């Protein structure tokens, strides 16, 4: 319950919970 | 792709580094 595999929208998230200032460019194609 | 296997497949926290700039 650490680590689940988040899909659709929220996959962008588990990334700007851990980005923060730095940010993502989140990639669904590539 | 590192975006597309988070879903089905696993995604990686230096890989999350990875898609911040």
């Amino acid at each position: 319950f650490v680590n689940q595999h988040l899909c659709g929208s929220h996959l962008v998230e588990a990334l700007y919970l851990v980005c923060g200032e730095r940010g993502f460019f989140y990639t669904p194609k590539t | 792709g590192i975006v597309e296997q988070c879903c089905t497949s696993i995604c990686s926290l230096y890989q999350l580094e990875n898609y911040c700039n």
